[PDB]
């Protein structure tokens, strides 16, 4: 059984904690503020059932804002594929990306 | 255990007596390591070897149970050219249970292993043509 | 009840202190005339970025510059 | 089940809809019956304590019937409240897919056919 | 999915600011109220978009009126802001209450060279309104249709018929 | 090398994690148990977050793990084989873990991990004039009202609970 | 995902091993088990502060106080059994077989 | 990084101390010595008391790490409701001592 | 014991159960969980021997187990969900190792070891807090998080509880081991309905409380913990032997009962799913709890075992036990099959 | 670089979205020497 005494009484328990998007001090934003806030307009009031197939992709976004797999995956495969031409001695690294460029401000 | 009985299922029946009891006696030795896991982490061994020989008899019995029942069940289903019926399923469960008591050395125990075996077998063979569901999805 | 309180203050005083610092530690800042002082300058410290409203033409209140005498004063903080 | 249902306004034995169902009655069988589990729960607690089964404190027992029949009306109405629900959403689940139920052709004995197992 | 756009090369060019962070502080009053509107505008362009690329040219803005208010800056009253942010450029939390005195100089001079005033307490940190011309985002998130809402509730409530419908129970 | 400072401090710390978990002795385990916490307490500093690692020195270290050594001192009177074929075995796993992490990039036991440096997933922005996980924690008389509401039940339940099942009566 | 995840996992596995295979004595079980917490807070600790989950950064406080009162518990009933028995043996808590 | 390289040197310092401290007179070959408390060979004998003490260190050290962040929850606008629960944690710290002092915890190491 | 104390303990057994009930964060979640076993401990130590503080130890670090497996099922789902909102859970993985927590917190099987220990160590009305109110949390965090429970997990673990708490029962003579195996085997009923109707579940779990009260209830009543003392019940009261005769007839599931009803409507739940082995097995095995239920009224109330010299001294006086609500929960225990439609106000 | 490599496509967004997504740390300093990466990222927390 889940009582809901809180929404019976008005009070406010555990709800600030709840989700990452939600009221935070010094209006502070977080890393994946966007998707979830996307990913719960879709999931509100349509149930656990509808929301797991209507907008996953909403999800899979929010997903990979969190985690980040793919990413890392396609960072991995450029830098793999740098390190093979590197070696094979076809690719010279351009000078801003060996220390030498000077940065804009 | 799941791919275990989905190549075992695989395999049609009266077709490949060797895979079939291959698959068998794959499925009846997990089940004896599992009983053996079981026994020496509750009922401690005097000793190291004492436990392995308690591990590699229940694994041997199980194993031997499994290829038995295989053996028995895919013969019978390509001499009666009968590959969808349960009494080739009763013959093999009481071809197990029969060695269950030859492994034990006691003729009752064996003699009951084969009707309840046989008879499980059985079952086993009418859910699997009739589509039985042991562990049913919610559907309502 | 006064002698009581004198009995105590001779056989125990640190409790005797301990108990009245803490009585006066609870019951002085909602005496205080001064703890909305308090609460007006922690919500004035400007610790974000004040971002501008759009104007759509409807705002006598929001300057339009810091220097518009429109808007909250810090008045009483520089003089309290 | 119907979580969906009682979760908009949660933690209320009875929401305002059920005042427009027919109470129930106050020689309802159901509220007899219950009452005569709270006579049979006071005699029981006068035989464990070794009174006088039927004579012994009266008033004690009249307690029994009283709040047996008060706990047993409230949760009642809740029950009735709770089947007229039920049946609110299963008509109107009805009513709003008509697709998924169609009317079913219905045909008399002289078209369809039984095949006969004789009986000798 | 998508492949995502980027500006050229030469749509980031811009001359920049090069006035290290305490140069930065001993003006950032003066700063703060001359060079408002630019800034403001940039600051609302930012927080509306959501998406820089929306934004560089209101930043481009940004660093020609930085930049005008500096050549401003140079032209009359060069001494004692050099004066100014030296002291406080000694200072290891880059203090303003060490450097009252150059402070009050150079804001004297740029007073009655160039007529600026700084602002007070809270001024710098109020909200301000912008008028701009450039058109509000009607969809800055980026989002696509929300799912339709499940059917609710009508009708008034009716008794179950023939009650419960549970087994031998006729209620 | 020095990119891959947090991945080495890991691996210290699941490596004294082995050490103390193959139990050789419960005061060889609060040691080895002292160090991984210390070596947790560099994670988390290497990370970003100061506050939570002082509270690990200071609460953990300083604050717990006295008490627990300090109740291995008033039993188990001062004076393996199991011990040093655990501890060999999971340097074992630990190390081919490792080998193959490093030797493919990636890599599947439970859920897929990567084998790149963890400076990759770091924010490139600044947090202004304060930091993030202060506030954070400061807002806990602010917003969380029934957390500290309950904790504090909880901490004086404890003590009345330690004061009556000690007295033996 | 990231490394320092994998390491940390792996150490929880390893104390939680620890913990369900008693060697001799319930000081190295209550060793385990607060090693289990530890693990828990710094996957805890690395999650919030890398995820920018500002109101998330009180819950590993209240993880180590909670857990903490915990341990305090038990060092108390191994301080009775201790008491009773002279030891803190595991091979001496079985009169409840019967 | 410069932290780091301290915490190193103060690590390799007293242990180059400690090392010079114990086997320089190693070199020396004075004598060998056979050897041969007040309590000769008693067990510990188990005290609630000193675990007691402990115990209740553990415990207010939990609450000390509850009332740690003050000085920075002071900052919040919410004045009321910090100055509220700050009081609370320190009446529930005064109540646990309070109970340990009433119920003879704090006896005979008062 | 002060009664101020116990008083000021069991409110805060009962604020821990009830903050796992109404919070919707994981956190609270673990808090209540933590809160209600520190203060549920010092219950079982009431009596201060060796046998309750083994009990307590066993239990403790059966609890904290579990515990820190339901912060790591939490944490992970964190992880790969960045939220806390107590509803169905993101990863598999972190189902899986909540399912496992809330069955060792629950003591099913092959998490019930500690059980009968326990149950044995512990006074009677200890056992009966435990037995009773323990189970009402993680049920309810169960009945929260459905959709995310893997059923072959759930039902293995239900079948694997029935058989074995039958199996572990037929061989007991202490009564609180009887009621502990009693437990296990209801549990597995329990859950083994749970994915298909939770308001069944309610109901099992509601009726299950009550026969564990009441039976509990009379063993207080009469002081009796083993078999032969309790059958020396029929030359003192033989009220309470007819008593303990309805009540045991009802745990065994017998009609028309209200013990009938909640295995009625379970094997009704079930075959809807097109699940129809699974509740003849079930039946078949409750078949072992109706045996040692039949053979403890055999010693109790159908036969009268030769008692000894010193009842007459026992005859002399009356008792004064607060036997409270026994009465109410020997009605409610017996006579509630023909209201078995009320279980709709438990949807 | 990546141009051997069959069906692989320059600038290619992970997300499903094109809504601007702030870069990861990885994604800005992946390609540099590793300096400029220590600088950046234990650059803060190393200070002092
Ligand atoms: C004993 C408990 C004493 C303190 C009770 C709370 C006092 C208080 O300041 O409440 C207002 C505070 C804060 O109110 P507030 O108005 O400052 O909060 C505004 C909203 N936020 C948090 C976003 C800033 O708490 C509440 O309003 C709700 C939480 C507490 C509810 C009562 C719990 C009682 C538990 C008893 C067991
Ligand atoms: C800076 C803080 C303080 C640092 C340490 C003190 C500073 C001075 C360090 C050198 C002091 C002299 C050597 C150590 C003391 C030797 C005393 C002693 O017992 O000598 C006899 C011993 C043994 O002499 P022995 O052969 O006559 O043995 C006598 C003992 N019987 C007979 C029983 C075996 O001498 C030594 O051990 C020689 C040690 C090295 C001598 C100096 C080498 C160069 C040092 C520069
Ligand atoms: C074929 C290989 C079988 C290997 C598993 C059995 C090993 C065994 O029986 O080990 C004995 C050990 C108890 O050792 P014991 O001698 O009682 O300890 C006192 C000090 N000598 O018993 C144990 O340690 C019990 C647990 C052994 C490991 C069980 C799980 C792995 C093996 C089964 C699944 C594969
Ligand atoms: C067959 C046979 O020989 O069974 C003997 C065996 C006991 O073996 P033993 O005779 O001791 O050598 O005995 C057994 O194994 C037990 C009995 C074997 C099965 C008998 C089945 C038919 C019994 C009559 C059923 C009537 C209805
Ligand atoms: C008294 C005991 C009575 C037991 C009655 C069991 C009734 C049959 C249930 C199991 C069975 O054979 O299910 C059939 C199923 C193959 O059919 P299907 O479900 O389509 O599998 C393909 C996967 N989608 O098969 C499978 O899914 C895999 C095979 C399951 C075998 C279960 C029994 C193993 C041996 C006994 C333990
Ligand atoms: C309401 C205010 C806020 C309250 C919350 C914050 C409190 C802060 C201080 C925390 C103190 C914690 C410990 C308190 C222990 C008190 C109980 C006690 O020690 O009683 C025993 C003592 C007599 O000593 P004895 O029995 O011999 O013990 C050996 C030591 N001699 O007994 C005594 O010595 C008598 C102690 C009780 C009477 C003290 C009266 C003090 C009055 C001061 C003026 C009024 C202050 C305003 C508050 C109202 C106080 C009633
Ligand atoms: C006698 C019963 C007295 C009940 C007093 C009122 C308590 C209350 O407000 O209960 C609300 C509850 C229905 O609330 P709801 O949130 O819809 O249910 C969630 C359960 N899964 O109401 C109910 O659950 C009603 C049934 C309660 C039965 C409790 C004793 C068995
Ligand atoms: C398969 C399941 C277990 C997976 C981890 C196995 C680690 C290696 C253990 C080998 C067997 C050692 C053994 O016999 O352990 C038993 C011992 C308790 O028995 P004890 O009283 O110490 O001595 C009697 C010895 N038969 O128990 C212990 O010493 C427990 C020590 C556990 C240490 C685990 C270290 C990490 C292992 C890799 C990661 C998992
Ligand atoms: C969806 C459902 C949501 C939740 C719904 C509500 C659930 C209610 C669960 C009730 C659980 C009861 C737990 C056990 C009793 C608690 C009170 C207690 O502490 O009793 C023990 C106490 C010990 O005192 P002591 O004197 O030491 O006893 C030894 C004998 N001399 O005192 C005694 O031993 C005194 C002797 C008599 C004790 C009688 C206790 C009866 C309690 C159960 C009543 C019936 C169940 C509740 C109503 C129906 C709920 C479904």
């Amino acid at each position: 059984p889940f009582f809901d005494v809180q929404k019976k009484l008005g009070v406010d328990l555990d709800h600030w904690m709840t989700i990452q998007s939600a009221e935070q001090p010094h209006r502070i934003p977080a890393r994946c503020h966007a998707f979830e806030k996307e990913w719960i307009e879709c999931a509100h009031g349509i149930g656990s059932i509808r929301a797991e197939k209507e907008c996953k992709i909403e999800f899979e976004d929010f997903r990979e804002c969190l985690l980040r797999q793919k990413t890392m995956k396609r960072l991995n495969a450029i830098k793999r594929q740098r390190d093979k031409l590197i070696k094979e001695g076809k690719y010279t690294p351009p000078p801003h990306h060996s220390g030498q460029e000077d940065l804009r401000p | 255990a799941k791919t275990l009985l989905h190549q075992y299922w695989d395999i049609p029946e009266g077709t490949e007596c060797h895979r079939k009891t291959y698959a068998a006696t794959s499925i009846g030795g997990a089940s004896g390591l599992v009983v053996s896991a079981y026994s020496v982490a509750l009922k401690t061994p005097t000793s190291f070897l004492e436990g392995v020989a308690r591990t590699g008899r229940y694994t041997f019995t199980a194993a031997a149970i499994g290829a038995i029942f295989g053996l028995t069940s895919c013969i019978s289903a390509q001499v009666r050219e009968k590959p969808d019926d349960p009494l080739n399923y009763l013959i093999g469960g009481c071809a197990g249970g029969l060695t269950l008591g030859a492994r034990t050395r006691s003729y009752g125990i064996g003699a009951a292993a084969c009707a309840y075996m046989g008879l499980t077998a059985a079952l086993v063979k009418m859910g699997q043509l009739e589509g039985w569901k042991v562990f049913a999805e919610p559907k309502v | 009840v006064a002698a009581f309180l004198k009995n105590v203050w001779a056989k125990e005083p640190v409790l005797v202190a301990s108990f009245a610092i803490a009585g006066l530690a609870v019951i002085l800042p909602t005496l205080s005339p001064y703890t909305k002082y308090s609460l007006m300058i922690n919500r004035a410290t400007p610790y974000n970025y004040p971002v501008p409203l759009r104007d759509d033409g409807n705002m006598p209140d929001v300057p339009s510059h810091p220097q518009d005498p429109q808007g909250p004063s810090l008045e009483w903080l520089k003089r309290l | 089940m119907m979580t969906g249902r009682q979760a908009r306004a949660p933690l209320q034995f009875l929401p305002d809809e059920a005042r427009s169902l027919p109470p129930p009655k106050l020689t309802d069988p159901r509220l007899a019956y219950i009452g005569f589990l709270g006579y049979c729960s006071g005699l029981i607690d006068n035989a464990i304590r070794r009174r006088p089964v039927l004579s012994a404190g009266l008033h004690r027992q009249f307690l029994y019937i009283t709040s047996f029949v008060f706990v047993g009306y409230y949760l009642l109405k809740r029950q009735d409240y709770m089947y007229a629900v039920r049946d609110h959403d299963m008509f109107s689940y009805i009513k709003s897919h008509p697709e998924d139920f169609p009317e079913k052709d219905k045909k008399t004995y002289r078209e369809v056919f039984e095949e006969f197992h004789p009986v000798r | 999915p998508g492949i995502v756009e980027l500006p050229s090369l030469e749509d980031l060019k811009v001359q920049e600011v090069k006035v290290s962070s305490s140069v930065l502080k001993a003006a950032a009053h003066h700063y703060g109220a001359q060079c408002d509107k630019p800034n403001k505008e940039f600051m609302l362009c930012r927080w509306e978009e959501k998406d820089p690329r929306r934004c560089l040219e209101e930043g481009k803005l940004v660093n020609q009126c930085a930049l005008e208010f500096f050549r401003q800056i140079k032209r009359h009253c060069a001494e004692p802001f050099t004066e100014y942010w030296t002291c406080i450029d000694y200072s290891g939390l880059q203090l303003f209450r060490r450097c009252r005195k150059e402070q009050a100089q150079f804001d004297k001079c740029v007073l009655d060279k160039l007529g600026w005033v700084r602002p007070d307490l809270g001024e710098l940190s109020k909200v301000t309104k912008v008028k701009t011309d450039r058109p509000l985002p009607e969809n800055p998130y980026h989002s696509r249709a929300r799912p339709e809402p499940n059917p609710e509730v009508e009708g008034d409530l009716k008794p179950a018929r023939h009650g419960s419908r549970l087994f031998f129970w006729t209620m | 090398m020095m990119t891959y400072i947090v991945f080495i401090l890991s691996i210290i710390f699941v490596m004294g994690f082995v050490g103390f978990s193959s139990k050789p002795s419960p005061i060889y385990g609060g040691l080895g148990l002292i160090v991984s916490g210390g070596v947790g307490c560099g994670i988390v500093l290497n990370f970003g977050g100061s506050f939570l690692g002082l509270m690990v020195f200071l609460i953990y270290l300083g604050g717990m793990m006295v008490v627990f050594g300090y109740t291995t001192a008033m039993a188990t009177e001062q004076y393996n084989k199991v011990v040093l074929g655990t501890f060999i075995t999971g340097l074992l796993m630990e190390f081919l873990m490792v080998y193959y992490v490093l030797k493919d990039k990636e890599v599947e036991i439970v859920f897929k991990f990567n084998g790149m440096g963890d400076w990759v997933i770091y924010d490139t922005g600044d947090s202004g004039f304060f930091s993030e996980e202060a506030m954070g924690i400061a807002a806990l008389y602010s917003y969380g009202t029934w957390l500290v509401i309950v904790t504090g039940w909880s901490l004086l339940i404890g003590v009345v609970v330690i004061m009556e099942i000690t007295r033996g009566n | 995902m990231s490394l320092v995840y994998m390491n940390i996992m792996m150490a929880f596995t390893v104390s939680l091993t620890g913990l369900l295979m008693y060697r001799s004595h319930l000081m190295s079980s209550l060793l385990c088990l607060e090693g289990m917490m530890l693990s828990l807070f710094i996957l805890a600790t690395l999650m919030i502060l890398n995820s920018h989950f500002t109101l998330a950064s009180m819950m590993p406080i209240i993880l180590l106080v909670f857990a903490a009162c915990e341990a305090a518990l038990g060092l108390s009933l191994l301080v009775m059994v201790s008491n009773t028995y002279g030891t803190d043996y595991v091979q001496n808590l079985n009169l409840l077989q019967c | 990084m410069n932290l780091m390289i301290t915490l190193l040197t103060n690590f390799t310092l007293a242990t180059l101390l400690v090392t010079i401290a114990f086997w320089l007179p190693q070199l020396n070959v004075y004598s060998e010595k056979t050897s041969p408390d007040p309590m000769g060979s008693a067990r510990l004998p188990f005290s609630m008391k000193f675990f007691l003490v402990a115990i209740t260190f553990l415990l207010f050290d939990l609450e000390i790490a509850l009332l740690l962040p003050l000085p920075w929850a002071s900052q919040t606008t919410n004045l009321n409701t910090m100055l509220t629960m700050a009081l609370l944690l320190i009446f529930l710290l005064a109540v646990s001592l309070a109970y340990e002092w009433t119920q003879k915890g704090l006896e005979w190491t008062e | 014991m002060n009664p101020i104390i116990l008083i000021i303990i069991l409110m805060t057994v009962m604020l821990g159960t009830i903050i796992v009930m109404i919070s919707t964060h994981w956190l609270l979640i673990w808090i209540g969980f933590e809160m209600n076993m520190l203060a549920i401990i010092p219950i079982m130590m009431k009596k201060h021997n060796p046998r309750a503080t083994e009990a307590s130890t066993k239990y403790f670090l059966t609890q904290s187990t579990a515990s820190m497996l339901l912060m790591m099922a939490i944490i992970i789902n964190l992880m790969f969900s960045g939220q806390w909102t107590v509803m169905k859970l993101f990863n598999p993985m972190a189902s899986m190792l909540m399912t496992m927590a809330l069955a060792m917190k629950l003591g099913m099987a092959p998490f019930h070891f500690w059980v009968p220990e326990v149950t044995q160590g512990i006074p009677l009305s200890s056992g009966l807090i435990l037995l009773t109110w323990q189970k009402l949390a993680p049920m309810s965090v169960l009945y929260q998080i459905l959709p995310s429970i893997n059923l072959d997990l759930i039902l293995t673990l239900s079948i694997l509880s029935i058989t074995i708490g039958g199996w572990g029962g037929l061989n007991q003579t202490q009564l609180r081991k009887i009621m502990a195996y009693s437990s296990i085997a209801h549990m597995g009923w329990m859950t083994a309905v749970l994915l298909y109707n939770p308001t069944m579940t309610l109901l099992n779990l509601i009726i299950y409380i009550i026969m564990t009260s009441t039976m509990f209830t009379l063993f207080m009543a009469n002081s009796t913990t083993t078999t032969l003392s309790l059958s020396h019940t029929w030359n003192k009261a033989p009220i309470m032997t007819i008593l303990v005769l309805i009540t045991l007839l009802s745990m065994g599931g017998l009609p028309p009962l209200s013990g009938f009803m909640p295995k009625w409507m379970i094997i009704q739940e079930m075959t809807k799913n097109d699940s129809i082995i699974l509740p003849t097995l079930m039946a078949i095995t409750a078949l072992l709890n109706l045996y040692f239920y039949m053979r403890l009224t055999y010693s109790t109330a159908l036969t009268m075992f030769p008692s000894t010299n010193n009842m007459k001294m026992k005859w002399q006086f009356p008792t004064t036990k607060r036997m409270t609500l026994l009465p109410t929960m020997t009605v409610l225990s017996t006579m509630l099959l023909p209201l078995t439609p009320i279980l709709s106000i438990l949807e | 670089i990546m141009k051997d490599v069959p069906g692989w496509k320059v600038g290619e967004s992970v997300f499903h979205t094109t809504r601007w997504v702030t870069p990861m740390m990885g994604e800005l300093y992946g390609l540099r020497t590793g300096e400029e990466i220590l600088s950046s990222t234990y650059g803060f927390i190393w200070y002092t």
